[PDB]
């Protein structure tokens, strides 16, 4: 957020611009200037309103359609399951990009169940997606409140939420959330699976020698359920996304990782791509998993 | 230089880890028998040829068994019919793998059909073409008779039977060829999924005799064995028409080749099934044998109506184009006279110019009145 | 190349044929006989501004009792419009009265196929049909105001009301429901003004089009720009209502 002064600047007037707020409202003027077309039905069906809901949020997605949300609820209400989340999450789609989105989603951030919960833990997660906190007030962060519970679909979308999230706001508390939920190491319940990969998505880029230490503290310990090749890679991910950030390593790291084989293994494997930000471009893409295939 | 070679240096190292890497699993692995298997498999299926010395298959060499060689040969070594009384082999005649007639046939079937056909088709036949409704906008009331002619009898051949009839056997295309013309017929063809043979009389008159004869066979043999197929021919000026060119005397066999495709589509062909399609410029260059009912009976234009289709084709058209909605097709279509529903392109495809060197998204009136001026102004022919 | 007065394989003179597509190329002209009179108008079609609309008629007098208006190319009907006129002179100068705007009409569709080469069984030199057609308007005292629809093939109908030349078959379907016998002459201005402005590619206005009438009392009678202009701005007040 910078300041006024002429070096750092980041005055008050990009917070609009730099972090988009006004100009996807105005790219809704040229996004109107040429434009697609509004799909959405309120169809038959729960099996159909299941997927619909999810239009409103797919087709205005960092756009306010709300309304067909807003004003229709159960269509995201008859959605159930992880669709129930995703007809909410589609409200944070809609609603990426906020002053604050948390309207609709904090609605939809608890009514029954977990699933509703997870609808805005990831929606709200995607409120500030994009950004950290958000386009004005705060949503992205408070959702890190909603996240505490190591129960199988709050943590799951969660986890979502908060990977989304703790991307630039990263943060070791989800970790020190997740990891003991890591420790528990439940797919089904604790969620940590996922959470890993989630928290992959949180330190991005950077060395955290906790979470160096702390997967080395679990997937080596082989933390409570894991036996399937799930906890292996869901860990395992987990680390290869954080860092990746070395001269050496954008090609050392596969080195050590890819070149045996395991769950945590065949992915990463171009994992290394998506790693250190210096010095893009790279051919190894072709280059070494022609050989893997062969 | 320096920074640069670092991207350079990068570049080295990167490269030598999948040299590295590429050795790794390669002494894992350790490619015979995707082969060697099958070879050796097929080796006895090598080999079941091999024994005696041994789809169009042209010749099989089935060799030298003489008790017995069961085969044909067409061709300048030892010529070959396994016939002349009750005469076969269980399964297959005998060997080559290539059991049976070459193509020429000799007796029957035998090993079921070693055939058929030399030189592929040299023409080549598309089935299912890309145009099912691609070119049909504005082209209704052509299709509309074509669908009678084309797209009922191959859905429901019944009715026609129902009836006590067949579709019509063969029918013209006429107006500027191919233009949506072939596609249009590609179109019904894709439309029904009817095997659609584009042939063009091109290719029929070519450095040889009998020439398109061989072809219009071929053609009328894979015709049947299309069934439900069209057969289509844009240039039916290539052939020619009605003359009297063998006053000349070369043109002889040219004009046999219509012969040719006269004669035989005449007798045998079904036309319900295997449908026969024509597209000229002339079609005032026919030989009326050709418009012969039973051989051709609809007879129709491409064509060019009015203001009014235009627009449709029009608004058809634009609709790839980014255009302006507030002007009108009809006020557009107004002015141009009639044309073709591929010069209607011009129309809009032209403006996507104007709309960029207007630099619109949108094309306006004028981009259009412009083009519908330029264009037209700048046939002059 | 094909002969002149050669049949069509349907029977049909090619360039007669061919002459009904200039005739769609002449301004769009459209006139309604009413009990009143009878308006035309016609689409002055000035292809520059430098152009004087002025010196654009396709409305003609052909005499007080007949007058008509020509959609198509249009000096052709010079000699045609002279001849008309003189027909009805000398209808007059044999009859001392006016002639049947049908009888004028009837006569002048004899021009129609007059064009042949040393054409066989008389002599009509002209090499080509008429490439223009003809809305006629006159008031006799048999029918009454007529308007007939003169046509290159010599063919011509009476007519409620017609429209002829480019925007003719839709401006047609206009009058198909617009008219009733109990137009008023005003109403058919209005009427005619308003499906002309409709066909019209650029604005209306009494520069860009041309208006008439006929009218038994007064015969054949222009209409001026000022007269025009109003009616026009009449219509966008009247057009502008609902």
């Amino acid at each position: 957020n910078g300041k006024l002064s002429e070096h750092f600047l980041y005055l008050a007037k990009e917070l609009n611009l730099t972090g988009p707020k006004v100009p996807e409202d105005i790219y809704k003027s040229h996004l109107d200037n040429s434009k697609s077309v509004f799909s959405s039905a309120g169809l038959d069906s729960a099996q159909q309103n299941l997927a619909s809901s999810f239009v409103n949020g797919f087709l205005n997605l960092g756009y306010c359609n709300d309304k067909l949300i807003v004003d229709n609820d159960n269509w995201v209400y008859k959605t159930k399951g992880d669709g129930m989340t995703s007809a909410v999450a589609s409200i944070g789609s809609i609603y990426q990009w906020n002053l604050d989105g948390l309207q609709q989603l904090d609605k939809y951030l608890y009514v029954d169940e977990p699933e509703v919960k997870a609808g805005a833990l990831l929606g709200i997660g995607i409120s500030a997606s994009g950004v950290h906190d958000g386009e004005v007030e705060p949503a992205l962060l408070l959702l890190q409140d909603y996240v505490t519970n190591p129960d199988t679909k709050i943590s799951s979308a969660a986890i979502l939420g908060l990977g989304i999230a703790f991307a630039g706001s990263k943060n070791d508390e989800v970790l020190g959330l997740l990891l003991p939920i890591a420790a528990s190491t439940d797919l089904p319940i604790e969620t940590a699976a996922m959470a890993s990969l989630a928290l992959a998505h949180v330190f991005v880029g950077t060395c955290n020698g906790d979470i160096t230490t702390s997967i080395m503290d679990n997937f080596l310990e082989r933390t409570a359920i894991e036996l399937k090749t799930d906890w292996v890679r869901f860990l395992a991910l987990a680390l290869g996304i954080l860092y990746m950030g070395q001269g050496e390593q954008v090609d050392d790291v596969l080195e050590t990782i890819s070149a045996i084989e395991h769950p945590m293994t065949s992915a990463i494997e171009v994992l290394v791509g998506s790693c250190a930000y210096t010095g893009t471009g790279d051919v190894l893409l072709i280059q070494d998993l022609l050989h893997r295939l062969t | 230089d320096d920074k640069i070679v670092p991207l350079t240096e990068g570049d080295i190292q990167v490269l030598k880890s999948y040299g590295a890497a590429p050795y790794a699993a390669k002494l894992k692995q350790t490619n015979d028998l995707k082969d060697i298997e099958a070879r050796i498999k097929e080796k006895a299926g090598v080999k079941e040829s091999d024994t005696g010395l041994a789809h169009p298959l042209q010749v099989a060499r089935c060799t030298k068994i003489i008790k017995a060689k069961y085969v044909i040969n067409l061709k300048q070594i030892a010529k070959f019919v396994v016939g002349l009384g009750e005469r076969v082999s269980p399964t297959d005649i005998e060997e080559g793998m290539r059991v049976g007639v070459d193509r020429s046939k000799y007796n029957i079937e035998l090993p079921l059909p070693p055939r058929i056909d030399p030189s592929v088709t040299m023409m080549t036949v598309e089935e299912k073409p890309d145009v099912t409704y691609s070119d049909v906008g504005g082209c209704k009331d052509q299709i509309e008779k074509l669908r009678e002619v084309v797209e009922l009898p191959l859905l429901s051949p019944e009715r026609f039977a129902t009836l006590g009839i067949d579709p019509p056997k063969g029918i013209l295309l006429y107006g500027p060829p191919g233009t949506g013309k072939t596609l249009c017929a590609r179109a019904v063809a894709n439309r029904t999924d009817a095997t659609f043979i584009r042939v063009i009389g091109s290719e029929l008159v070519q450095k040889y005799v009998g020439e398109g004869a061989r072809m219009v066979r071929e053609l009328f043999e894979m015709a049947r064995t299309k069934k439900a197929c069209i057969i289509f021919f844009d240039e039916i000026d290539a052939v020619g028409g009605a003359r009297f060119d063998d006053g000349a005397g070369g043109d002889n066999e040219v004009q046999r080749t219509m012969l040719e495709l006269i004669t035989q589509l005449d007798g045998f062909d079904p036309r319900g099934n295997i449908k026969v399609m024509f597209a000229t410029n002339r079609p005032n260059t026919l030989d009326p044998a050709l418009l012969r009912p039973g051989r051709i009976d609809r007879k129709v234009e491409f064509s060019l109506p009015d203001l009014e289709g235009r627009a449709n084709i029009f608004r058809i058209h634009s609709k790839s184009m980014s255009v302006e909605r507030g002007i009108r097709w009809e006020l557009i279509s107004r002015l141009c006279p009639n044309s073709t529903g591929a010069e209607l392109r011009s129309v809009c495809t032209e403006a996507g110019m104007f709309a960029i060197r207007a630099r619109r998204k949108v094309a306006t009136e004028k981009d259009f009145l412009k083009a519908v001026d330029k264009v037209i102004s700048g046939y002059k022919k | 190349d094909r002969g002149v007065s050669t049949f069509s394989p349907e029977g049909r003179l090619f360039q007669v044929e061919y002459s009904l597509e200039a005739i769609k190329l002449g301004s769009t002209a459209i006139g309604i006989a009413t009990k009143e009179g009878v308006v035309l108008g016609v689409e002055k079609r000035a292809t520059s501004p430098l152009l004087e609309s002025d010196s654009i008629e396709k409305i003609v007098e052909i005499d007080r009792h007949i007058g008509c208006a020509m959609s198509g190319l249009t000096a052709d009907a010079r000699s045609m419009i002279e001849h008309a006129r003189t027909a009805a002179v000398t209808h007059n100068l044999y009859y001392d009265e006016d002639i049947n705007v049908e009888s004028l009409t009837q006569s002048v569709c004899d021009l129609a196929l007059r064009f042949g080469e040393g054409a066989s069984g008389e002599e009509r030199l002209m090499s080509r049909p008429f490439g223009v057609a003809l809305l006629i308007a006159g008031h006799d005292a048999d029918d009454g105001y007529q308007l007939f629809h003169a046509e290159p093939s010599g063919t011509f109908y009476r007519y409620n009301a017609k429209a002829i030349g480019s925007g003719s078959e839709g401006a047609q379907a206009e009058l198909l429901n617009e008219w009733h016998s109990s137009l008023t002459l005003k109403e058919a201005e209005l009427l005619v003004l308003k499906i002309l402005k409709q066909v019209m590619e650029e604005k209306l206005d009494e520069n860009n089009a041309q208006l008439s009438c006929i009218t038994k009392q007064d015969g054949f009678k222009i209409y001026d720009n000022e007269k025009t202009a109003e009616l026009i701005k009449e219509l966008k007040e009247k057009e502008a209502a609902e």
